[PDB]
Formats: structure tokens, C-alpha cells, sequence
């Protein structure tokens, strides 16, 4: 499972031995560690490896962290409330929670942390730099990244930025330049199969053979988090007894997207467009991002065998176009619906 | 089972009105000696340590932990007070005229840090009102107050944008008024810097005591001492 | 220690009087006739950046009152606050009183009025004409679409034509007399072409070129010095790149572009501008060649304005030029 | 201060301290160095690619001009971290510009040439609003005798036309392996990095127009080599494995898949590729290099593939999905 | 070098409170005679001119004529940070740099050394107070403040008319109109309440009320304000100090 079964060090990560060796090489000399930016697919263990690196450079007491609340004030009297995951050796921030106020929190909080120093009793003040983790750095606005551009170079002896992100493209070139770029490839089917096997031997799950683990690995597309979360759900659905004939439990939103793809392929009509608009509204209202919605819809429309090469080419072209549009817009549906319309124009 | 009594609510209201602004969740230890409160801020810059003597009725069978919010505490205290709690104190009762106020306890990851009396290169004491006025006057210029203790002279400077302030004071002792006295003991010329927003909040504790002690060391945090005892461990800026 | 020589050449050679403002002869003559005859209507100077608007208005304020103009003239620039409350109180009070220093018509200089809110302009629309026999208004602008039509109609419109070549040669000669220096004719022509009407860039790059000679009293500023100081591509390398792209094949054209842009550290944004400026003179025997040649190159320029890549956009420019130059054959 | 610099990473450790340390732009450093003996310094506008020396050369110039004593009291520095707005530009920038220059001490007046003006450096002025830059116009023109303005940016287009006109422009050239290999050799010699014969060329080629990225890459490679303790040199593939460069064999497999294959095969291979963590920008750049450099294709294909790669890069530079864009680009290049 | 040590502390405070919300940037010109300064309004309508000799200072030493410009808001910020029991000492170095204000207590050693960074103002010193005023008068400051802030409630403009041995303040507005007519008279048992007037030609001219409401704020310094009026000339509102004088030159409104 994702919880209670997780490597809390570098000698425990049982996949991507090359990345573990590189992280050990980086952790060899802690006081000379530059800023790091981890990129790769989702559910790859980037945060786990980052916490393992932190535990490797600092003491083993970095995992006992606590959530604190911070109040900030914008230009107006609008008060904003954020949370910080602080440990005796570092602090974690997810600036994505603010809509368009990432610059304020970034600048004020980072300057406040960089000016003062860390404390003792973990010999009165002497300690090394305090790490600041930035989770989901892609959602940072361009102005927030601009404000962050100078904070790294100005105060480097106190603040080291370890930023986790996926699909590194929405990161400005200066920020891409001023930190190391580390990649985390998804684990192969064999290593993730061993990860699932260790879980099912520790949790005492009743399986017939190892084929089900390989099926789970092939269905999770490489996301270790999804793999563990689906293995647990499948164990719960079959009463801790895994069989060779077990339905792969697809999350609800993927099932809705598949139904929408079937509806698109079958009926290419304006009323069908209104119904798909209703489904898209109902999906977006339950906090599902439009980018991943478009991605899954495109990769499901490309999977139906009823369309030939030309339809798939036009679909992927319209998908790239409308994804670029979505990356430059605020009203999400206004683009998604449009994309669907173009698909309806492509098939017939 | 803990049960303590104050003859007047003023002694407990002024202290909380003093230290309610910086910290919000503080852990209190109750034992035979007195109440020992400890808290660390969110950014780990200022550690607050409060010591309340039992002479200010007291009854505690064993030393216990507790945690209570100061916002609602000042809200209800806007007449003697009695604070009581039973075994496994999931609720603390405050009896005030007869009244009862039950407050719930919050779980705090309060790692008990030791309070040791190390050696300090400089230790001085100056009236609270004068220090609060100096801080409130220097904070208008800059946002970083530098304290420099050299050759039997104390110096509070602040280099701002519109100009620069520099208050130089010498130790003075008076007989006709014992409250206006400035004592100093120095072993090494020191010069540190601190944030003005922290001192702007600390100076509100001027109603707690008539004098304030400033203890400064080379690599150790600054100590702001109010005699109920209350000590602030403030962290400086490294250097530039 | 602050002397007159402690100013950059942009401000060191600011025209003191109207006689030292070149180029805008048609406007300056009529302005001098205005001040001589005694009727100075509400003026609206509209011009590109670096043409002489502010210098002309300060020279006029000096010639009207005297060597102490800031004493009685009120100057509101973009640095000050120009809200509706400002127009209500400050400008309206200055317009409705007499002078403290002299006895004459007051002058309100509203510099960069295009940065004013529509509400402030609407409020000023009435105060500009309610007090006319006592004060006059000068509105300086670079964009004439920010000003409301009402405010724009109440002022005599004077457009500051970009500095023609003759005026810039005159000013360069004046500077080279006031500064021990020598300038080659071809280098002067290159500077004229690089100016693009801007009178400030001329003086800026002239000082920068005087700084890179190691002796400014004997060595003359050659065309190479001017082209190197700003990093602009010389016409020779530009023509060579264009010829290699048009005639030679893909590999050698890419190699030539890379070797030219890496010999002096050029930029694609300047190569594109030079290429379009030299290509707009060709006699294309159709209308669809120019369409693609402009569309693709403008798209590449817009993409460069975001700093995407540096090696993909060069091949993009090469392919765009080649595909455009295919309808001719 | 030497121990703090030694502990600092190589980026800050080897930051240029004088105007002779920046061995990148001999066209813009000489103009500033000759300003020392002179007194006329124009409003500077340093613009160029990320990581070329602007923020370092301005600090080096201010130091060499004023000295570490007068440096704190003679220059104001407004970076993107500070709150730069119309109100701030109107109040604080004008207040500091409309100020009297600080009195230079005898030490500074004797050692360093103290000019009779302060310096306001607005770093990363491409993040300012248009109204702020508009208000800056007369602020940077009236108090020109006691204050100068240095703007720094990556996009000269983002700065309004009046500010670009008034400021003296300085384009910072990109740093390739021809005019920047000396600095990397100096770093490798000062840090005992046992490099290969031509690995620094590959390092500077990977970081296209960037020296800070190359320095960080060299530091990380030296650390990864010293971790094992083997003592052998650092080869080129050892560097480009961690630099994000995709191995040449995988690129050849991609070219073989796109040269012949239907939509489904390319889609499956792109899914398998994106399973691994590869920056789509690097893959597009390597594809462009391999295709344009090659001579086995005709010009009618080269023009179309160049335009396609340009379109894909322009799409990727807007923070879009790398998987979808890469799949679309591969399908498009396959359609040819 | 320049050392100006005052006799008291609140003297400079009361002197600066005259132009609290009246003007922003001032430039004190310090010579051997004393401190002379002038400041033009933000709308360039009224000009404040203050002169304080070596009479108000406890100690005065000025080697060469210096000129120190400063913003009034920062000056008031610095002045409010000093207790009214210490002494105020203006200290300036050889070259004009940030002016040094010094607060020294007379019983306990409390040295408050504030530095105020000077502003670089285009000090275009003119030559005023050298023009002949066709009408002059002098009246108690309390009565003038009463008249001004009573007529300011009925309109925004106030017309002052000096006729043959009569002063007239007229306020014409929307809700109504007011007119105060005073006559010159000199009392012997109370010489401070006397109203003096010397007129050569009849005068009629208007002013704004928003500026008179700020001019009357200077009535906290003296008790007898003088008013000099002339056609085609600024109005001189002078308050006489024990050492110098504080005078406002107000520009009259233009009538149609
Ligand atoms: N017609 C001109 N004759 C001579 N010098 C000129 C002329 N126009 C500009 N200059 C020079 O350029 C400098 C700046 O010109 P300005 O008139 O201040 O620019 P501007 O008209 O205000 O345009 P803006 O306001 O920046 S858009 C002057 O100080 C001169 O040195
Ligand atoms: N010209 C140069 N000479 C020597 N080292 C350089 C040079 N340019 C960059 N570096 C190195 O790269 C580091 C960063 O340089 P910067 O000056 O911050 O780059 P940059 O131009 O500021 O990039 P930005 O700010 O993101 S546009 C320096 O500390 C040096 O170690
Ligand atoms: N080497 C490993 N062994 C076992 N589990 C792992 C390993 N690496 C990652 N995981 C599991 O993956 C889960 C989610 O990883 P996460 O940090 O969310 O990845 P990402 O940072 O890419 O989102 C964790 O709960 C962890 O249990
Ligand atoms: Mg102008
Ligand atoms: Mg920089």
C-alpha cells in the first residue's frame, strides 16, 4: 500500500538503482548541495525520494513533521490562509492553493525564512541551511517564478530549493537553469511487480499466481501509487482473495471519460454535443483538471479501433491545439467543449 | 488533578494579553514548583518560555501536560479565577459571582527543550517603558534593529530608507526612583541584528514588569527577560 | 563635484533653446510665431519616442518666461499622481489663480497624458476650457488612442515627425565639434540607418563607441566599431546569409547561418529584421510569395519574443524563406 | 567570508567579482570599464538569454566603482522579489532617485573612483507592469545627474518603447563552446575536476547559450565521479546521461519508428517513451539536430520538418502537455 | 560644519507644525545670519517662507552657507520621536549630507542621534518681500482664524476688500452669503487687541478657503497676524516670532 509501506531512507528504495546511486552521490557532501528540480511522471515516488534524500543529509528525525497555519494579506484587506508542512530541518509549501497570489506567499514567506536562521536543541544557533520544498512547481504563475528567480541567488547559504514537478514545460528558462535537473523514470513492470509482491506477502493477501500483479502493473501505466491503491482496492473488493479473473477497478472519472468517448464515437450530433457539455460540466464540478481530462479523452478516442489513421491524426492535431489553448485560458470548459466539437467535425 | 487559584484575574489577564499575539498554541506543564509554558513559532525564530510561580493556592498531584488557546482565553476574560482539570485532562474548567468555562485541549507536538543558563557576553537591564518607546521609535525608520554592546555603552541603531536612527545609552542608577536604572555587565563587544516586527510585538509585554533584561551572546540567541517570569529566545540574521 | 560633464550624452546634449532643436522645423517655426504674436493655444504634441516633444516644451517654457521656468510652470509627468482628485484639486487650483512670480498666462504641462485614466481626462475636459484667458495646456503623447476624442479635439494637434537624416547629421556634427572625435561617412550612414528616427539611441551608441576606441582624440569611429558596439549584423554578413539561404542547399545554408551568428554573437531577432528589410525590395513575380514570407517570419519573430529556443528558430527561418521562395520557380 | 564562499555551490563560489572575471562579453565590459576613468555613465539596459552574466556584471561594476563600504549606501536594488508596482515606482523609486549622494569617506575617496551619482538597479524589469514603466520615464530623466538606472531583462520586447529608447542597450551574447571554454577550464583546474579531452565542449553544447547551467552540470558530474572514488576521468556520455540528453540509440529507434509505421505503433512507442522521464524540449531539439544535420532527406522535406519542429517548440514553450505535443509532432513528421 | 543647538525642544515642533499639511519639500538655507527656508505648494499657489535668526538658538555656529533639502513628512516623523524635555541640535558636516538631529536630556544621559537623508530639490531661490504693498494691516490671530473658519462654511472663496479705513471679508456661496466688516482701532489698556491699517489705494481680491484654512493654522505661533495686500501681487500673511517670522505668500483667485 502507499501508506505504512514506504522507504524512509536511501538504502530502502528498491527501484531505479541508478537514481538511488545518483542521490547517494549528491548526499555524500551535504553542505555543497545546489538547488534541485525533480521531474517525471506521476506516481513515481519523487516526493518519497526527496524525503529520503533529506533524511540522508540531515538526521533521521526529519520525518516527524507538523502542519502550521500562516495568514497573509494582499494589497487589499483580503486575508489569505495557507499551511506549511514544517519539520525540525525543512519546510514544505504547495503554492498552488492560491489562485493568483502565489507571488505574495512566495516572496514574503521565502524572505522571512531566508533572513533568519535555524535553531538548536534537537552550540546555541550553529546549523546548516534550511530546505524549502516546493510541491507542484508547474502550477506556479509566471510572476511567482519571476519573484522566485532572484531569491535563490540572493540567499543561497540558507535556502536550498528542492522542487518537485511533472511535465517540466511550464517552468521558465532561468529557473530551469539555476537548479540541477533530476529525472525520475517510472519503474519497470518487474520492479513494480516486486513492490506489489512485497505488499501482498506483508499484508497476507491470497493470490493464485503472479499474473495478476503483472496485469495490475500493465493497467496502472507505471504509476506506483496507482498500482498500490488499485491492488488494495482489488483486495478489498474480492475479500482478500485475488483470482486470475478479477475486474480491474477503473476510477470513476476514467469510466465517465470512457462513456464520453463511446458517446462521441457513436452519435456525432449537436444534441450529443450538449450532452457531452453536461458531462464535462459534471466532471469539472467535482474537481478534475481540464488538462488531464483532455489528455485522457484524447488517448481514449485514439484507442477505439473504429477510426483509421486520418481520423486519429486530425484528433491528435485538434488535441494539441486545444491543449495549447487550455494552457492560455481560464474558463476550462470553453476550450474542452470546443475540442469535442472539432472531433465531431473530424469523424464526420 | 490540578487546581490553581488567583486572588485577582488581573495577574492572569495581563500576561496573556502580553504573549497572545505571537504564539497561539502553547504547552503548559503543571507540577509542584509552578506552571512552565513553552512554545516555538512557525518559522523557528522566537521561542517563548513562561514561568508562573504558585505563590500568585496550588494543588497538583503529579506533573501533567496541557494545551489551551489564548484567543478565546482573552475573549472570555475581556472576581477570582480558578483553573482545574481532572485525570487525563481532555477539558480544562475555569471558574470565575459563579461561572464555569470548559475549554478543550489541542494535541501539540511540543518537544520539551531544556532551559539552560549558559554564559553570556553581555547582560543588561533597562526600564520597560523606555525600551518600548525606543523600539516603537526605531521601527518607524527601518525594519531591522541592530543592538551593539561595546565598552560600557549600549547602542540601538536602525538604518532605514528615509534615514537612520541611533540611540546611545550609558548605564545609570538612581536612588530617588529605583525603577529608572540601567545595569550592564559586559565581557565582549558584541553587535547583532534582529527583526523590528518581532520587537514591535515583544514590547507589548511592557505592562508585565517595570524592567526588562537583555542578554546577548556571540553565537547564542538573544534573551528578552520580563520579571511571572517570561523569556524570549530571539534568533538574529546571520551576516552580510 | 557635480559638473555639466557628469551627464550621459542623452541628457548632456539636451536642447536649451528652440534654436537647438533640429528636425521639427515646421512645428518650431509656428511655435515661435505663436509666442511672438502672443496667442498660445492649447497644444497637443504627438510623436514617437525620442523626437523632441519634451525638449521643445521645456525650451518654449524657458523662452516664454525666462531662465527660471520651474518656478511658475506646473509640470505633471507620469511620475506624479494624475487621478481625478488631482485634476479636481491641484490642476484646478493652479488654473484659477494668478502667478506668484510674474504677471502672465500660466502654463500647465501635462507630460505623457496617454497614461491618464478616462475619468481624469473627462474631468480635465471642462477645466481646460473654463480657464482659458489665464492658463494654457500642453499635452504630450506617443499613443493618440488613449486620449479621449473630446480632450483630443480641444488642443491644436502638432505631430513630431521622426528625425530626418539631415537633422541627425547636423546633430552628430554638433556633437563631434563639442567632443573631440572623428566619424567615417559610411559609419555615419550606418548610424543613421540604425537610429530608426530615435534621437536618443544615436547619442547613446555614439558615446558607447567613443568609449571603445582606447584613444578618442585620433582614432575615428569606423563602421566596424559601430556595428560591434551594438551587436547589430553588418550588411555584408546579412547579404551572405541571405544568399546562402536562397541559393545553397539546406546543410550548407544551416552551416553558414550558424558560422555567421557565432562569429560575432549575433541574435536571430536582428538577423530577421535585416533579412526582411533587405528582402522587401525584391521584385517578387506574384502576391503569394510575400504573403508567406511575411506571415511565417512574423510568427517566428513573435515566438522569439518569448525566448523559446535558439537553434530551432534558425532552421525555421531558413525553411520559411526557402518555402516562400518556391512560387517564383 | 572565505569559508562561506567555499561552502557555497560553484555557481556562487565562482561568481565574477571584477570586470575582468566576466570573459564573455568584450563588447559590453569595455564600455563599463572605460566609464571608470570617465564620469559619464548612461542608463544601462542589459538584455539577453538566461545565465549570461548580466546580474553578475552589474554587481561587479558597482563593486569596482564604489567599494564594499559605499556599496551598501550608494546603490538600490529592486529585484523581482521586492514589490515593484505603480505605487512603489512612484513613491520609493522616486524618493531614492531624488536623493543626495552619500558622502564618500577618505578611504573610499582615495582608493575607489567614487562617481557623483547613485545607482538604482531594477533587475528583471520584464515582470513590471506597463504603468510602472510608464511612470519610470520622467523619474529616470529628471534626476539624471544624481541617479542612473540599470535595467536587466531576457526579453527586450517586454520593456516599453520609451524605456528602451532612453536606456543605452547592451545585448549579452550567448555562451557557446568557443568564447566560454576558458572559464570552464579555469573552474575544472581550480576544483581538480579530472575531465576528458573534449567533454567541456559537450557540456557547453548541452547548455545552449548558458554558462550557469554548464557550471552546475560540471559540479554535479564532478560530485558523481568523486562519490565512487575510482579516479577515472569523466567521459561525455557520463555527463549527458544526467544532463537530460536522451541516448542516441533511443533517438535512432524513434527515427526508425517514425520513418515507417501506422498511428497505433507510434502511439504505443510514444507512451512507452513518456513512461520514462524525458524533457520534450530536449527530444525536439535532438530530433531537429539529427534531421537538419543529416543529408539523406530532400529540401522539400527539410522545410516542412523545420516548420513542424518550430510549431511544436512554440507550443511546448506555453506550458502544455509534453506527451500530447510530442505525439502530435511525431505523427505530423510521420505524415510526410 | 553647522551646529545649531536650540534653547528648548518643542520650539522647532511648533515651527514645523505650521506647514504640516501645507507643503511637502523644504530647503533650509543656513548662513551666519540664521536659518532661512522657503517651499512652494504642490499646486504652486502658496509659498511658505520662514526665517529664524540666532536669537532662538542656544548656540549657533555656521562656517559656510549651507543648503539642506528635506521632505517635511520625514522631518515630522523624526521630530515626533523626540521627547519635549530634551534639547534639539542640528548638526551638518562640511559637505551637505544627511542632517543629524540630536536629542540630549538634561538630567539623564540619553543620546538620540537621528540621521535624515537630504532631498535634492531644484532650489530656484527667488527674491520676494522686496515689492511695495499698496495696503497693509495687522489684527489678532484669533479673530482672523474665527473669521476665516466661519466664512469657510458658506463657500470656498473669500474676497478681502480694503477700503478707506475699513476691512471687509465677504463669502459668497450657495446656502447664503456672509460679510464681516471691521474698522481700525487701537486700544491702550490692551495694545495686543488693536487692529492697525495703512492703505494707499482701495483693494479687492479673492482667495481660496482651502488655503486660508491652512494659513490660519500658523496662529499657534503668534497672537498678532499681519496681512499685506496689493493688486498684481501675492498676499502676505505674516506671523512674527520672537526670533524671526513665518510668512505665507498666497496667490489670489482670478475673477472674470
Ligand atoms: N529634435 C531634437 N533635436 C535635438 N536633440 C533632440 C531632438 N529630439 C530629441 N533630442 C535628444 O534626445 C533627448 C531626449 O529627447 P526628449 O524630447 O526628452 O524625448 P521625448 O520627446 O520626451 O520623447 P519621450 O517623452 O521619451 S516618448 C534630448 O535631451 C536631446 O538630447
Ligand atoms: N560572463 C560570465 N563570466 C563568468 N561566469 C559567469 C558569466 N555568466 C554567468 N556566469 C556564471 O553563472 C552564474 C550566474 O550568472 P548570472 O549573472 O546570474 O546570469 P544571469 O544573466 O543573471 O541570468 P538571469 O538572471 O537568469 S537572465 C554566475 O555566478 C557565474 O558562476
Ligand atoms: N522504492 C519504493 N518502494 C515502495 N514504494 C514506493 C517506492 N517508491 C515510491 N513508492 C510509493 O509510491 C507512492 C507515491 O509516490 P509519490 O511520492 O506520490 O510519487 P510522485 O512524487 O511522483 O507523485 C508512495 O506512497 C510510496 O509508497
Ligand atoms: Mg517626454
Ligand atoms: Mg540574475
Amino acid at each position: 500500500w502507499v501508506d505504512k509501506y514506504r522507504p524512509k531512507s536511501l538504502n530502502a528504495l528498491s527501484h531505479n538503482e541508478e537514481l538511488t546511486n545518483f542521490l547517494k552521490s549528491l548526499s555524500d557532501q551535504p553542505r555543497d548541495l545546489p538547488h534541485l528540480l525533480l521531474y517525471g511522471p506521476n506516481g513515481t515516488g519523487k516526493k518519497t525520494r526527496c524525503m529520503a534524500l533529506l533524511e540522508s543529509i540531515f538526521g533521521p528525525g526529519v520525518y516527524r513533521l507538523k502542519i502550521d497555519v500562516r495568514q497573509f494579506v494582499t494589497a487589499s484587506n483580503r486575508k489569505l490562509e495557507l499551511n506549511v508542512v514544517s519539520s525540525p530541518y525543512h519546510l514544505e509549501i504547495t503554492p498552488s492553493d492560491m489562485g493568483n497570489n502565489d507571488r505574495i506567499v512566495i516572496q514574503e514567506l521565502l524572505k522571512e525564512v531566508a533572513q533568519m536562521e535555524q535553531v538548536d536543541f534537537q552550540d546555541g544557533l550553529a546549523h546548516r541551511y534550511k530546505c524549502v520544498i516546493i510541491n507542484e512547481a508547474n502550477s506556479l504563475t509566471k510572476d511567482a517564478q519571476a519573484a522566485l528567480r532572484r531569491t535563490m541567488e540572493k540567499y543561497s547559504k540558507n535556502i536550498r530549493l528542492i522542487m518537485v514537478c511533472d511535465s517540466m514545460s511550464p517552468i521558465i528558462a532561468p529557473i530551469k537553469s539555476r537548479c540541477l535537473l533530476i529525472r525520475c523514470p517510472a519503474p519497470s513492470d518487474s520492479e513494480i511487480s516486486t513492490i506489489l509482491s512485497d505488499v501482498v506477502t506483508n499484508e497476507r493477501i491470497q493470490l493464485e499466481t503472479k499474473d495478476i500483479l503483472k496485469r495490475i502493473a500493465q493497467a496502472s501505466n507505471g504509476n506506483l501509487r496507482v498500482s498500490l491503491l488499485m491492488l488494495e482496492s482489488m483486495a478489498l473488493n474480492n475479500e482478500l482473495a485475488l483470482k486470475s479473473s478479477s475486474p480491474i477497478i477503473k476510477p470513476d472519472w476514467i469510466i465517465v471519460i470512457h462513456k464520453l468517448t463511446r458517446k462521441i464515437v457513436k452519435e456525432r450530433s449537436v444534441n450529443s454535443l450538449i450532452e457531452c457539455r453536461a458531462v464535462l460540466y459534471d466532471l469539472l464540478a467535482h474537481c478534475i483538471p481540464a488538462n488531464i481530462i483532455l489528455k485522457e479523452l484524447t488517448f481514449s478516442l485514439l484507442d477505439v479501433e473504429t477510426l483509421n489513421t486520418t481520423n486519429k491524426s486530425s484528433i491528435i492535431e485538434y488535441s494539441s491545439v486545444f491543449d495549447e489553448r487550455l494552457s492560455l485560458g481560464n474558463k476550462a470548459i470553453f476550450h474542452l467543449e470546443g475540442f469535442i466539437a472539432k472531433v465531431m467535425c473530424c469523424l464526420d | 488533578m490540578l487546581e490553581a487559584k488567583f486572588e485577582e484575574a488581573s495577574l492572569f489577564k495581563r500576561i496573556i494579553d502580553g504573549f497572545k499575539d505571537c504564539v497561539q498554541l502553547v504547552n503548559f506543564q503543571c507540577k509542584e514548583d509552578g506552571i512552565i509554558a513553552q512554545a516555538v513559532d512557525d518559522s523557528r525564530v522566537l521561542l517563548v518560555s513562561l514561568e508562573i510561580g504558585v505563590e500568585a493556592e496550588y494543588r497538583c498531584d503529579h506533573p501533567v501536560t496541557l494545551g489551551m488557546d489564548l484567543t478565546s482565553l482573552s475573549k472570555i476574560l475581556r472576581d477570582t479565577l480558578t483553573l482545574i482539570a481532572d485525570n487525563t485532562p481532555d477539558s480544562i474548567i475555569l471558574l470565575f459571582r459563579i461561572a464555569e468555562y470548559s475549554l478543550k485541549l489541542m494535541d501539540i507536538d511540543a518537544d520539551f527543550l531544556k532551559i539552560e543558563e549558559l554564559q553570556y557576553d553581555s547582560t543588561l537591564s533597562l526600564p520597560s517603558s523606555e525600551f518600548s518607546k525606543i523600539v516603537r521609535d526605531l521601527s518607524q525608520l527601518s525594519d531591522s534593529i541592530n543592538i551593539m554592546i561595546t565598552k560600557e555603552t549600549i547602542k540601538f541603531v536602525a538604518d532605514g530608507d528615509i534615514g537612520s536612527g541611533s540611540v546611545i545609552i550609558k548605564p545609570f542608577v538612581d536612588m530617588e526612583h529605583p525603577e529608572t536604572s540601567i545595569k550592564l555587565e559586559m565581557d565582549q563587544p558584541v553587535d547583532l541584528t534582529f527583526g523590528a516586527k518581532y520587537l514591535l510585538d515583544i514590547i507589548k509585554g511592557s505592562s508585565l514588569s517595570d524592567r526588562v533584561g537583555i542578554r546577548l551572546s556571540s553565537e547564542a540567541p538573544a534573551l528578552f527577560q520580563f520579571d511571572g517570569f517570561l523569556q524570549f529566545f530571539l534568533a538574529p540574521k546571520f551576516n552580510d | 563635484k557635480r559638473s555639466k560633464e557628469n551627464l550621459p550624452w542623452v541628457e548632456k546634449y539636451r536642447p536649451e533653446t528652440l534654436d537647438e532643436v533640429y528636425g521639427q522645423n515646421e512645428v518650431i517655426t509656428t511655435v515661435r510665431k505663436f509666442v511672438d504674436e502672443g496667442k498660445l493655444p492649447h497644444l497637443l504634441f504627438y510623436g514617437p519616442p525620442g523626437t523632441g516633444k519634451t525638449s521643445t516644451i521645456v525650451a518654449l517654457a524657458r523662452e516664454i518666461y525666462g531662465k527660471n521656468y520651474s518656478n511658475m510652470v506646473l509640470e505633471l509627468n507620469a511620475s506624479d499622481d494624475r487621478g481625478i482628485d488631482v485634476v479636481r484639486n491641484q490642476i484646478k487650483d493652479f488654473a484659477s489663480t494668478r502667478q506668484i512670480f510674474s504677471k502672465g498666462f500660466k502654463l500647465i504641462i501635462l507630460d505623457e497624458a496617454d497614461a491618464m485614466t478616462n475619468a481624469a481626462q473627462n474631468a480635465l475636459r471642462r477645466v481646460i476650457e473654463r480657464y482659458t484667458k489665464n492658463t494654457r495646456f500642453c499635452v504630450l503623447a506617443n499613443y493618440a488612442h488613449k486620449l479621449t476624442p473630446a480632450l483630443l479635439s480641444r488642443c491644436t494637434r502638432f505631430r513630431f515627425q521622426p528625425l530626418p537624416q539631415e537633422a541627425i547629421e547636423r546633430r552628430i556634427a554638433n556633437v563631434l565639434v563639442h567632443e573631440k572625435l572623428k566619424l567615417s561617412p559610411n559609419a555615419e550612414k550606418a548610424l543613421i540607418e540604425l537610429s530608426n528616427g530615435d534621437m536618443r539611441r544615436v547619442l547613446n551608441v555614439l558615446q558607447s563607441c567613443k568609449a571603445t576606441l582606447d584613444n578618442p582624440d585620433e582614432d575615428e569611429i569606423s563602421d566596424d566599431v559601430i556595428y560591434e558596439c551594438c551587436g547589430a549584423p553588418r550588411p555584408s554578413d546579412l547579404k551572405a546569409v541571405l544568399k546562402s539561404i536562397l541559393e545553397d542547399d539546406w546543410g550548407t545554408a544551416h552551416y553558414t547561418l550558424n558560422k555567421v551568428r557565432s562569429a560575432k554573437g549575433l541574435a536571430l531577432i536582428d538577423l530577421i529584421e535585416g533579412i526582411v528589410k533587405i528582402l522587401e525590395d525584391y521584385e517578387l513575380q506574384n502576391e503569394e510569395t510575400r504573403v508567406h514570407l511575411l506571415t511565417k517570419l512574423a510568427d517566428i519573430e513573435y515566438s522569439i519574443s518569448k525566448g523559446g529556443n535558439d537553434q530551432i528558430q534558425g532552421s525555421a527561418v531558413i525553411g520559411a524563406i526557402k518555402a516562400s521562395f518556391e512560387n517564383e520557380t | 567570508a572565505e569559508q562561506s564562499l567555499a561552502q557555497q555551490p560553484w555557481v556562487e563560489k565562482y561568481r565574477p567579482k571584477n570586470l575582468d572575471e566576466v570573459t564573455a562579453q568584450d563588447h559590453a565590459v569595455t564600455v563599463l570599464k572605460k566609464t571608470l576613468k570617465s564620469a559619464n555613465l548612461p542608463h544601462m539596459l542589459f538584455y539577453g538569454p538566461p545565465g549570461t552574466g548580466k546580474t553578475s556584471t552589474i554587481l561587479a561594476l558597482t563593486k569596482e566603482l564604489y567599494g564594499p563600504d559605499l556599496m551598501k549606501s550608494r546603490i538600490l536594488e529592486l529585484n523581482a522579489s521586492d514589490e515593484r508596482g505603480i505605487s512603489i515606482v512612484r513613491e520609493k523609486v522616486k524618493n531614492f532617485a531624488r536623493l543626495t549622494v552619500s558622502k564618500p569617506s577618505k578611504h573610499d575617496l582615495e582608493n575607489y573612483p567614487c562617481p557623483p551619482y547613485k545607482i538604482i538597479i531594477l533587475d528583471e524589469a520584464d515582470s513590471m507592469t506597463a504603468d510602472a514603466q510608464s511612470a519610470l520615464r520622467r523619474t529616470m530623466e529628471t534626476y539624471s545627474g544624481v541617479t542612473r538606472f540599470c535595467l536587466i531583462c531576457n526579453y527586450v520586447t517586454r520593456i516599453i518603447d520609451p524605456l528602451a529608447s532612453r536606456c543605452s542597450k547592451f545585448r549579452f551574447k550567448a555562451l557557446d563552446a568557443s568564447n566560454a571554454i576558458d572559464r570552464l577550464r579555469f573552474i575544472s583546474e581550480q576544483e581538480n575536476v579530472k575531465c576528458d579531452d573534449g567533454v567541456l565542449e559537450r557540456i557547453l553544447d548541452i547548455s545552449a547559450g548558458d554558462l550557469r547551467r554548464g557550471i552546475t552540470l560540471l559540479q554535479s558530474a564532478s560530485k558523481g565521479a568523486q562519490y565512487l572514488g575510482d579516479g577515472k576521468n569523466i567521459t561525455s556520455t557520463q555527463v549527458e546521461e544526467l544532463a537530460g540528453v536522451v541516448p542516441h540509440d533511443i533517438l535512432i529507434e524513434i527515427v526508425e519508428k517514425v520513418k515507417s509505421g501506422d498511428f497505433d505503433e507510434i502511439k504505443k512507442y510514444v507512451n512507452t517513451f513518456m513512461k520514462s522521464g524525458w524533457s520534450a524540449a530536449s527530444v525536439v531539439n535532438q530530433l531537429h539536430e539529427y534531421y537538419i544535420t543529416n543529408d539523406n532527406f530532400d529540401t522539400n522535406f527539410k522545410n516542412q520538418i523545420s516548420w513542424l519542429l518550430f510549431t511544436t517548440d512554440s507550443r511546448l514553450n506555453n506550458g502544455t502537455n509534453e506527451h500530447i505535443q510530442l505525439l502530435n509532432l511525431l505523427v505530423k513528421i510521420s505524415q510526410l
